[PDB]
C-alpha cells in the first residue's frame, strides 16, 4: 500500500492498548502504538499504513 | 471511650475529603447532560421574525426566535447563540474579539524599557514626540485644528535594535502592544482575511492607547511582483482594507499604527503618499555621544575588573548602534571564558571592539 | 482539549498539537559522529566551538558575567569537506538533539501555517534543549532580494523573521542553536550585526597538508 497520511475514519475494533489513528486537518484521532498482529488492523475508511507524522499503521497490509 | 473519640475525629476527615472529590466526578455527568450550543453572528436582521445568521459550521440560514431571549441586546453584527436541532435564536451573546496569539499576539506594555536603551537617543526622541504627546493629551492637537498624527514608519535596519524601540515606546504609555505577523493576516478562505483587520482595529479602539506594529510590510503592502499576479492579489485585498480604514470616517489618534520594513523599495506608492503614512522616521548613524552611553549601559550590567574607558571604545567604532556594540561585549567575554574568569580588563575591550569592526563595516 | 460530540462541552484536556506533529522536522536524538570521527577540519572546529558550544556549556557563567548568550551562527563556504559531518559532530559533543528542518517545507503556498511551523520548531527545541536546528538551504528563509519582487517572496521573509524575533526573545539563555548552511552567502535582511540573532559568520577555507593527511588517516 501507498499512502501519504493514514485515515481510518471510525475505528471501533483494534499510553494506549487499541488503535484509533486518523491523520487529517479537520479532526484527529491519535494513538501512539501500531503493530496489532490480531485483528491485523487496517480496514475502516481506507488509506492506511505509515504516516507523514509518524503515528503509523506499522505493518497491517 | 477515649480511642473512639480519636477515631471519630479522624474517620470524619477520611470521609470529608473523599465526599468533595466524589461529588465533583458526579458533577461531570451532570455537565454532560447540561449541553452547549453553537454560536454564529447575525449577517443582518430582515425582521423581528426573519434574520440571516451565519452559523460557524459554515452555510447561511433564515432563522426566527425561541425562548429565553432579550430583544434589546439584538443589533446587526452581534454574535448570537443558536439551537443544535431547531436553528433558532435561543439567547443573545455579546460579540467578542477573541484574544489570540496566532494572528495577533498581544503584549500589554513592552518587555524592554525606553530610558534603558538610551544611546539610541535620536530615534527615541522622534518616537516620543509623535506618539506620547497626542495619546496623553489629545486636547492640544484638538485646539489648534490640525489633526493628531496618523501612521509612522520605521525604516532602515530591523537588526540594529529597531524592534527593541517599538516595544520600549509601548512600555512608557502603558499602551497595548499589538504585534502582527503580516503573512498571518494571509488566510485562504472567504473573508477570514477581512475579519482579522476588522478585529485588530475594533480591539485597538477598546484597548486604546495601542501600538499596532506591522512586521515587514511587503506582504500586506507590496507593489506587485512584476505587475503580474500569482498570489499578489491577496496582497492587494489586504492593502485596500488598511487604506480604507484610514480614508474612512474613523480617524487614527488614540490607535497608532507603526509600519516596519528594512527597505522602502517594496512599500506601495499608496503608503509613501502622505495621509497613510505622513511621519517617516529613519534610523541614523549615531553620534560619538550615542555610542558612549550605550557602551557604558552594556558594561554596567556586566562584571569587570577595572574601570573601563568607554571613550576609547567609541573611537574604535564610527557609528555602531546598540546591536553592534553588544557583539563587541560578548567578544571580550570569549577571551574571559578562556582566561577562566567572569571579569574582563580594559585591555580585552579595546581588542574586542576592533575585531568586530574589521569582520564587517 | 476534549469536547463532547453532541453536548459541546470540555470534559477533559488532551495533550497539545497543532497540525501534524514533527511535520517539517526530522528528529535524530544525538548523532553517532564525534570529532574523533571527523578530523582534519580542526580550524573549522575552533570557530564553531567559540560561537555556539561555549555559550551552551557555560550558560551559568554567561549569566553571572552578565552578558547575554549568542544562540546562533550562520555558516557559508564550501562543503565537500564534511560540513554536514562537522554539524552532527557538534551535535554529538554538546548532547544536542539534531533536528534537520528543511526550509522548502515551510515555504508553504498556504496562509501563515508556515509561520506556525517556525514557532513549533522553537517550542520543541526549547523542550528538548540542548538542541541544534540545522537548516537545509538558506534559499527559502532568504533570497528575498531588494526589489519589488520581495512582494512575491513574503513567505520566506516571515519564516525567517519570526525565528530571529524568537531567539532574541530568549538570548540570555542558551538552549537552542540555529545553524544555516549553503555553499555561499545569499542576500538577506540584516542579522549578522546582532548577538541574539545569527551573530557569528563562520568561513570554511580549504585544507592544507596537515589537514589532508589526517583526513587520509
Amino acid at each position: 500500500h501507498p499512502l501519504q497520511v493514514a485515515r481510518c475514519t471510525k475505528i471501533i475494533k483494534g499510553e494506549d492498548a487499541k488503535y484509533v489513528i486518523n491523520l487529517k486537518q479537520i479532526a484527529k484521532f491519535v494513538v501512539g502504538l501500531g503493530e496489532r498482529v490480531s485483528p491485523t488492523d487496517i480496514e475502516e475508511g481506507m488509506r492506511v499504513g505509515v504516516d507523514r507524522s509518524k503515528y503509523n499503521i506499522e505493518l497491517p497490509l | 471511650h477515649r480511642r473512639y473519640d480519636d477515631q471519630l475525629k479522624q474517620r470524619r476527615q477520611n470521609i470529608r475529603d473523599l465526599e468533595k472529590l466524589y461529588d465533583k466526578t458526579e458533577n461531570d455527568i451532570k455537565a454532560l447532560q447540561s449541553i452547549g450550543q453553537l454560536i454564529g453572528e447575525v449577517m443582518k436582521e430582515l425582521s423581528e421574525e426573519k434574520y440571516i445568521v451565519k452559523a460557524s459550521s459554515g452555510p447561511r440560514y433564515i432563522v426566527g426566535v425561541r425562548n429565553s431571549v432579550d430583544r434589546s441586546k439584538l443589533k446587526k453584527g452581534v454574535r448570537v447563540t443558536l439551537d443544535i436541532t431547531t436553528l433558532t435564536i435561543m439567547r443573545i451573546l455579546p460579540r467578542e474579539t477573541d484574544p489570540l496569539v496566532y494572528n495577533m499576539t498581544s503584549f500589554e506594555q513592552g518587555e524592554i524599557t525606553f530610558d534603558g536603551i538610551g544611546g539610541l537617543t535620536e530615534q527615541i526622541r522622534e518616537l516620543r514626540e509623535v506618539i506620547e504627546l497626542p495619546l496623553k493629551n489629545p486636547e492640544i492637537f484638538q485646539r489648534v485644528g490640525i489633526k493628531p498624527p496618523k501612521g509612522v514608519l520605521l525604516y532602515g535596519p530591523p537588526g540594529t535594535g529597531k524592534t527593541l524601540l517599538a516595544k520600549a515606546v509601548a512600555a512608557t504609555i502603558g499602551a497595548n502592544f499589538i504585534f502582527s505577523p503580516a503573512s498571518g493576516i494571509v488566510d485562504k478562505y472567504i473573508g477570514e482575511s477581512a475579519r482579522i483587520i476588522r478585529e485588530m482595529f475594533a480591539y485597538a479602539k477598546e484597548h486604546e492607547p495601542c501600538i499596532i506594529f506591522m512586521d515587514e510590510v511587503d506582504a500586506i503592502g507590496g507593489r506587485r511582483f512584476s505587475e503580474g499576479t500569482s498570489a499578489d492579489r491577496e496582497i492587494q485585498r489586504t492593502l485596500m482594507e488598511l487604506l480604507t480604514q484610514m480614508d474612512g470616517f474613523d480617524n487614527l489618534g488614540q490607535t497608532k499604527i507603526i509600519m516596519a520594513t528594512n527597505r522602502p523599495d517594496t512599500l506601495d506608492p499608496a503608503l509613501l503618499r502622505p495621509g497613510r503614512l505622513d511621519r517617516k522616521v529613519e534610523i541614523p548613524l549615531p553620534n560619538e555621544a550615542g555610542r558612549l552611553e550605550i557602551f557604558k549601559i552594556h558594561t554596567a550590567k556586566v562584571k569587570k575588573t577595572g574601570e573601563f574607558d568607554f571613550e576609547a571604545a567609541v573611537k574604535m567604532s564610527d557609528g555602531f548602534n546598540g546591536a553592534d556594540i553588544r557583539n563587541c561585549a560578548t567578544e571580550a567575554g570569549f577571551f574571559a571564558i578562556r582566561d577562566d574568569r567572569d571579569h574582563i580588563n580594559p585591555d580585552d575591550l579595546m581588542k574586542a571592539v576592533r575585531k568586530v569592526a574589521e569582520v564587517k563595516k | 482539549v476534549g469536547v463532547n460530540k453532541d453536548s459541546y462541552l470540555i470534559l477533559d484536556t488532551l495533550p497539545s498539537e497543532f497540525d501534524s506533529r514533527v511535520k517539517a522536522m526530522e528528529v535524530d536524538e544525538k548523532p553517532t559522529e564525534t570529532y574523533s570521527d571527523v578530523g582534519g577540519l580542526d580550524k573549522q572546529i575552533e570557530e564553531l566551538v567559540e560561537a555556539i558550544v561555549l555559550p551552551m556549556k557555560r550558560a551559568d557563567k554567561f549569566k553571572d558575567m552578565g552578558i547575554r548568550a549568542p544562540k546562533g551562527a550562520l555558516m557559508y563556504g564550501p562543503p565537500g569537506t564534511g560540513k554536514t559531518l562537522l554539524a552532527r559532530a557538534c551535535a554529538a559533543q554538546t548532547n544536542a538533539t539534531f533536528l534537520k528542518l528543511a526550509a522548502p517545507q515551510l515555504v508553504q503556498m498556504y496562509i501563515g501555517e508556515g509561520a506556525k511551523l517556525v514557532r513549533d520548531a522553537f517550542a520543541l527545541a526549547k523542550e528538548k534543549a540542548p538542541t541544534i536546528i540545522f537548516i537545509d538551504e538558506l534559499d527559502a528563509i532568504g533570497t528575498k532580494r531588494f526589489d519589488s519582487e520581495k512582494s512575491g517572496d513574503r513567505e520566506v521573509q516571515r519564516t525567517m523573521l519570526e525565528l530571529l524575533n524568537q531567539l532574541d526573545g530568549f538570548s540570555s539563555d542558551d538552549r537552542v542553536k540555529v545553524l544555516a548552511a549553503t555553499n555561499r552567502v545569499d542576500v538577506l535582511d540584516p542579522a549578522l550585526l546582532r548577538s541574539g540573532r545569527l551573530d557569528r559568520k563562520i568561513e570554511f577555507p580549504l585544507p592544507s597538508e596537515d589537514s589532508r593527511a589526517q583526513i587520509l588517516q
